[PDB]
């Protein structure tokens, strides 16, 4: 219980930035999909 | 008595409060604890072969520390997938040789990975010879090209 | 929600970028756009010998 | 940072070769470098 | 309890399977991933991208290792290494049990 | 891979051509939500996009 006290202490003082994580991990993984759904590969945008 | 009144007074309310909350939870945790059971044998060697290449995928995309390294060789690509048959499952279910687990560590000694086909509407298994693309040639005005578009090329 | 929704696809989706001869990630390049389009031929991503069930 | 890298322009993953060079025999032959702007040590 | 030491470890790329959580404020500088392109045009990627899964996978690969080339160095014949499902003494495969 | 323009990419439901930025700013910028391939949801362009 005590080592559970600090590991939720440590992920309390953080929950903000999970919740940080969640929202900005939840609102990008479709349109990174997006683009290695074409065919057995990924697009590239080699502008050099 | 005093005590039990007290007592069972706020024991009582937490009680009713969070009671079919934790039986609806337990109720639910079935499946998820079936599953969980199920892949368990997965589970140490996928976290130790990801420990073992997070300082060589750090390195890689750090090593220069203004760029990321690449090895670019030029190949030839498969058919895109075609409408009804390469619809996305996900019906995924176990692992190499039919059951969960890893391979065994990808040194240079045994370096190809044995391919995974799993039940989900598009693989490149048959991909074991050079064939010249279904889609050979594509006109994107009247959207008419040349070749059949397959699942087995 | 979007997370479970939408990962699964994606690692499959990874997972079948991977050629095992070549190893690797295969990454094609790519008006919006030319009006043609051409695919020479496709390579030999895998081996009889390379493809284990699931 | 890796959401605005690529996926937002289209279908395609955004890429900036800053430094390319040939590899051949077994000679590697630079060709392109950029010494300052957006890939500099940091 | 197996894989609790390495777990801290795995979270920097367990959860980004292909990006290193550490050096990415550096490599991407916003909108455009950086990279270095190393076009490698030796007779090794030559045979292992094209000729790979015909009858002439062995026409220029012996060319290559007949010369100063080291098979270390080369990227692996697939042809004659072994691999975790067909390697001697069965499947090669960890299952934690 | 070898072929150019064999997969067309999609731009239609990502930001306007408009609104690419240069290359010479590294500010980042809020990323925009609800961006996917927006095509008719058949064709075997982006068949295992979003949309399916």
């Amino acid at each position: 219980l005590e080592q559970l006290r600090t590991v939720s202490d440590v992920l309390n003082e953080r929950k903000q930035d999970l919740a940080d994580i969640l929202t900005v991990a939840g609102k990008f993984i479709t349109s990174l999909a997006e683009a290695l759904a074409s065919g057995p590969y990924f697009k590239v945008m080699l502008v050099n | 008595l005093v005590a039990a009144v007290g007592f069972g007074n706020t024991g009582g309310d937490i009680f009713e409060r969070g009671g079919p909350y934790l039986v609806r939870g337990a109720q639910d945790l079935l499946p998820t604890s079936a599953l969980l059971d199920e892949y368990s044998p997965a589970l140490f060697c996928t976290i130790r072969n990801y420990h073992d290449a997070a300082p060589k995928l750090a390195g890689a995309l750090g090593g220069n520390g203004y760029s990321l390294l690449t090895n670019s060789l030029v190949v030839g690509v498969g058919n895109p997938y075609v409408y009804p048959d390469n619809l996305p499952r996900v019906n995924a279910k176990g692992g190499p040789e039919g059951r969960p687990g890893c391979w065994q560590p990808i040194t240079r000694d045994l370096w190809p990975f044995p391919y995974l086909v799993m039940d989900t509407g598009a693989s490149i298994a048959p991909y074991n010879h050079f064939e010249l693309g279904q889609p050979m040639f594509a006109e994107y005005v009247w959207g008419r090209q040349v070749g059949e578009n397959t699942i087995n090329p | 929600e979007t997370g479970l929704h939408a990962y699964p696809n994606l690692a499959a989706n990874v997972l079948n970028i991977n050629s095992p001869n070549q190893g690797g990630i295969i990454g094609l390049p790519v008006f919006n756009y030319l009006p043609f389009g051409m695919n020479l031929a496709s390579t030999a991503m895998t081996l009889p010998k390379q493809i284990a069930y699931s | 940072i890796i959401g605005r890298a690529g996926g937002i322009y289209g279908d395609f993953f955004n890429f900036y070769a800053c430094d390319l060079t040939l590899k051949l025999n077994v000679r590697t032959v630079r060709i392109t470098t950029q010494p300052s702007g957006r890939c500099t040590p940091k | 309890g197996r894989a609790a030491p390495y777990l801290v470890g795995a979270l920097k790329l367990i959860l980004t399977v292909p990006f290193n959580i550490d050096n990415i404020p550096k490599a991407i500088r916003g909108d455009y991933i950086n990279v270095s392109l190393k076009l490698d045009l030796t007779l090794s990627s030559v045979d292992n991208a094209f000729l790979s899964g015909t009858g002439v996978s062995g026409m220029l690969r012996a060319l290559e290792q007949a010369w100063g080339r080291d098979p270390a160095t080369m990227i692996p014949d697939v042809r004659f290494t072994p691999n975790p499902h067909d390697a001697p003494g069965g499947p090669l495969v960890e299952r934690g049990e | 891979g070898l072929g150019i323009n064999a997969p067309p990419p999609c731009l239609t439901g990502f930001l306007p051509a408009s609104q690419w930025r240069s290359p010479a700013d590294t500010r980042t910028e809020p990323l925009p939500s609800g961006l996917y391939c927006k095509i008719p949801k058949d064709a075997p362009n982006a068949v295992r996009g979003a949309r399916n």
